[PDB]
């Protein structure tokens, strides 16, 4: 997210799409300008430089849809763009934003990457086959039940590598998979996107990999310290962005 | 505006010295418009970031109250708040009026408090009010005001994204938006809360009103318009386009190849078009049609046409101008119907150039062929060059870069596919433009001249050398650059010698 | 205008001589309206460029307001401006009215005329037939022009705000329109029959008011001309002459700047003197020394009803044209044209393309969208080219293509290439038989050898006109009309230099 890789959260209904999105949207760099377009407010963000735009029904006035809002939001300078959920035409603008470098995120009602692709390509969304290449990551969320065992799990972390000339097209590398039998997340491939990061940043993979493990520790610590609230969590995250050195020390020294 | 003010000033030294507590350290200071405004980049070291401080002449709770008092009276006068009037005379209608109200109420202010009060009246009457300093500081490229009680953020030419000290509350922000909006001829309101307009000076406005479609309050976003036109030298120096590609384009526009420069909104498309449009041969007849006056050229034989939003559109102007014999036609940005006409101009031998909103070349074709533009596929063949601009963002740095140069060879006899050749492609990795191949358009030029491709190529290198010589000699401004280019036109060898000979 | 004047004058040694400081060499000099105005083409060593200087009878600054005064009164004479009155009479009044040196008189009437019957400040440009384009861009900007030989050059004529504002009203009015801030743009046509774009104020033209004038002065290249330029051989031209008389339809195809229009206009001077011809163009370009002819021009619709080529052709084809000429097919109207062809209307036009394949593509595909099967009605398609080496600027007919027709179960377009142009030797080679000549035999009801004979005959006639230096279109058309009327008598007069 810091590097602006775009991601869509896909999942059957009542699986966690929006929650997860909103969750991982608290990873946005403190100063970056973010604009969100929703049919109805649902997204809460402890971020200042942020514009929240909401669709208008037009009950008795001029109807303004997501297409209109995104079209004209993408127009100002958003570092990050969040679309509550793509349910039509506006989807094209979004992927356009992506081909353009706008860190774009959104939700989509579907069960697996295949369904995702179908819905995205076919009307009403009608996103052109070739545009899909600009989507970076696609998470697949699930609901899992047994006794009163109510579980929401990320079924899979899918890395969209790109398009294939003369193909099948959508090249996806599945990083993480969720085994329900043992309720465990298994790595089933290398996180290629981490290599693209090395390239962006201009460093080595091991180097990035190191920072990941670092950021990972930071989170587990917040956990151990019971820092649960979004306002407080966002603060400690904004923290690490500002100075990971000082941020890490304060966390290890219960402050 | 300020030179006028600086006249009546009646004194200087109206600014004090800020009080930034610890955990705050001045990084840099500099007059925005002395002796009134000043910017102070302050480092809130605790938060390891900087924070733009717009510094204006200080006033007390009592003073400002007095100021506000005069504004209420002067407000009655319509002249000074009328755009059609010359700033200079209504600037006096102001001073001459303050003289009245002053002497009448039998009072004499401080030479300083005048050269302070005066600043504010001009600001809120002629200037941009609360954001005027931001609208002034040459370093600020963008202004972003998200909503009620939210600090304005800006993009600083040296510090990039930075939080600002200027904050507008609902009452203030709403006015601000209406003012900006109105100032752009367009209207905004709860009925129609979103506005995409352009300010009198050319800066692009994106505003929102109330919390209708935008909770958090009204908001606006300005993308300032640089007054001075970047030149192809500016572009070589900025690493945005190679001097070779630039030479290639010089020859190309000389030989009337039509080109379109594609990119995302705000990707530097116009800037580039304007720059390379400085390669137009001196005596040619140039015709430019735009919705907003943006292109600036040092070319005598040129008519600059402008759209009327009421009613006269580009289409009308374009087909009109096409009844004559213009050598070069510039459109600025094809957004509809006229796109067809523009491509016809090409078909009928007119050197045609324009900007287009799109990301890829694929997207270009798609956007071209479908409504509202609706350019038939058979006509695309008539476009020669298609450049692609991108604004590379990495950290606190922005890089406007010619991401890719394309040549439209023709239309394939099967599936009528557009034959294209990408000879230059930018590399974000090393920030190096790469020549995947050699321009196929060089052969078209060779024939049009009766010389060998080899011969054209060397001419290119020559111009290329000339450009880098101009750069090395610090020749960057458009008038002077255009001057030296026109020269090479009139006579190449004499021009080259004089370049490498100091003249 | 100048004959009526230039007699009412007294002196004949009007207007002094030009004086250009160093670095300002005089390239050429020639008369425009002797002995008043003369044009000088000056050089400028520094900036390797030529400049157009408009010379008019020089006057005194005292004579200035003096002549501007005699005018301040003559103006209040409604009976002068009135165009309803013949220029021959109108002039008289100005003279008589002026009665109320023997040199200052003449070098004064000039202006008095130039402002009542002339075009004012720009008259020198409007009268000179070398200037085919006039560009007055803005306030205090020297006018630029396009010289028949010099091309784009700067001019010594500049107009400050008011001076230009009134000029724009003058031109606007003579063209019959009312330009104002309410209607700041005018795309009309001047009395002399010229295209005028004009803008008032600065609402649409920040650079102030402005105007442009693309003069119809053309002097269309002639068939004889094509022979001289080695563009098309005399033999091929005869073949076309017959072709055209018999109504075989033809399209002139070619890359840009290859000669399409020129050639068309050239070979359109082969139309039978009495035949009715209607032409439809987006803008006049075609000059014809033909009487029974209707010239129709497209309307932009700037502020009125837009009438396109489709509308005009649709309704022109409707009356009875023996010959139809469409400047150049750039869309929908193309269908109507080929319809005209399937119907026997001798139709001709131009098309932007490099070879028959491209021609076909463009014609079949949108916007033109001419149905595959309709192509059969096109008879001949010439392909024009540009060829360069040194300053070697050559316009040649690359090929004479005979469209034989369509093929059932095919590839379709059956083309028989008659003539080909070899650039290596700059020669036109016959690479097939002129089949269309056989179709002629069938029409005419005679034999091929017979037609072939007439071709050779028409060919000779042309080469002779060439030898006799009959180059002008007006004169060429006359001798061609001639041969149509009576080839016997026509041939004899040509062989007897008369």
């Amino acid at each position: 997210i810091e590097h602006k890789f775009s991601a869509i959260v896909v999942g059957e209904t009542a699986s966690g799409k929006t929650t997860t999105l909103n969750a991982i949207m608290m990873f946005i760099p403190p100063d970056a300008k973010v604009v969100s377009i929703e049919d109805t407010r649902e997204i809460k963000l402890y971020h200042e430089n942020w514009i929240a735009e909401v669709t208008r029904t037009g009950m008795g006035e001029g109807e303004i849809d997501m297409y209109d809002l995104l079209r004209a939001a993408l127009r100002q300078r958003p570092d990050y763009i969040i679309v509550g959920e793509v349910r039509g035409r506006e989807a094209q603008t979004l992927f356009q934003a992506m081909s353009t470098g706008h860190a774009s995120y959104s939700t989509l009602h579907a069960g697996d990457i295949n369904q995702m692709v179908y819905r995205l390509e076919s009307e009403p969304l009608k996103v052109p086959r070739s545009m899909l290449q600009f989507l970076d990551i696609a998470l697949v969320q699930t609901m899992w039940v047994r006794g009163n065992t109510r579980l929401r799990r990320t079924k899979e972390v899918n890395e969209i590598l790109g398009i294939d000339p003369v193909d099948k097209n959508l090249l996806v590398n599945q990083f993480v998979k969720w085994d329900p039998k043992e309720d465990k997340h298994i790595e089933v491939s290398m996180p290629k996107k981490l290599e693209k990061m090395a390239d962006f940043l201009g460093v080595s993979v091991q180097e990035v990999y190191d920072e990941m493990l670092s950021r990972k520790r930071y989170l587990e610590l917040m956990l151990k310290r019971g820092i649960r609230n979004y306002k407080e969590v966002t603060r400690y995250i904004h923290a690490y962005y500002r100075n990971p050195e000082l941020a890490m020390t304060k966390m290890e020294e219960g402050l | 505006h300020y030179d006028i003010l600086r006249r009546h000033i009646r004194s200087e030294d109206l600014l004090e010295t800020p009080e930034f507590g610890s955990g705050s350290r001045i990084v840099e200071e500099y007059w925005i418009q002395e002796p009134f405004t000043k910017a102070i980049i302050v480092e809130n070291e605790d938060e390891f970031r900087n924070v733009y401080y717009a510094l204006e002449p200080t006033v007390s709770s009592e003073e400002a109250e007095v100021i506000s008092a005069l504004y209420d009276d002067l407000k009655k006068i319509l002249v000074l708040q009328d755009v059609s009037v010359d700033l200079e005379e209504r600037a006096e209608v102001l001073v001459r009026a303050i003289e009245k109200l002053s002497k009448e109420y039998a009072v004499s202010f401080t030479d300083n408090f005048y050269s302070r009060m005066l600043y504010y009246l001009f600001r809120d009457f002629f200037g941009y009010g609360l954001i005027d300093p931001l609208m002034e500081d040459t370093n600020v490229e963008d202004i972003s005001c998200d909503g009620y009680n939210i600090p304005i953020f800006i993009y600083h030419q040296k510090y990039g994204n930075v939080e600002t000290n200027i904050v507008l509350d609902q009452e203030k922000l709403d006015r601000m938006v209406l003012r900006l909006t109105q100032r752009s001829g367009k209207h905004i309101s709860i009925a129609n809360p979103i506005v995409d307009a352009t300010l009198p000076d050319g800066s692009r406005l994106q505003a929102t009103f109330g919390t209708e479609v935008t909770p958090r309050g009204s908001s606006f976003t300005i993308r300032k318009f640089t007054i001075e036109p970047l030149t192809p030298i500016d572009l070589i120096e900025k690493g945005t386009v190679p001097s070779g590609v630039l030479a290639y384009l010089w020859l190309a526009i000389e030989h009337k190849f039509s080109a379109i420069v594609v990119g995302e909104t705000a990707s530097g498309k116009t800037t580039t078009l304007n720059a390379i449009m400085m390669f137009i041969p001196p005596d040619a007849k140039v015709v430019s049609i735009e919705d907003t006056r943006e292109i600036k050229l040092y070319h005598e034989n040129w008519i600059a046409e402008v759209t009327r939003t009421g009613e006269i559109d580009m289409y009308d102007l374009l087909r009109a101008a096409l009844r004559q014999r213009p050598d070069y036609i510039i459109v600025g940005e094809v957004r509809g119907r006229e796109a067809q006409t523009l491509f016809q101009a090409m078909s009928t031998g007119h050197a045609s150039y324009s900007t287009l909103h799109a990301g890829d070349i694929n997207q270009m074709v798609y956007r071209l062929e479908s409504e509202p533009l609706k350019v038939p596929r058979s006509m695309l063949q008539f476009l020669d060059i298609a450049l692609v601009q991108t604004m590379w963002v990495r950290g606190n740095t922005r890089l406007r870069r010619t991401k890719e140069v394309n040549e439209i060879l023709g239309i394939d006899p099967v599936d009528k596919n557009l034959l294209v050749n990408q000879f230059v492609k930018w590399d974000p990795k090393e920030d190096k433009h790469i020549e995947v191949s050699m321009p196929k358009k060089l052969e078209k030029m060779a024939d049009f001249l009766g010389v060998s491709v080899q011969e054209v190529y060397d001419e290119m290198l020559s111009r290329k050398r000339y450009l880098e010589l101009m750069l090395k000699r610090g020749i960057r401004n458009y008038k002077e650059v255009t001057r030296y280019i026109h020269a090479y036109y009139r006579n190449p060898e004499l021009a080259m010698t004089k370049m490498e000979e100091g003249l």
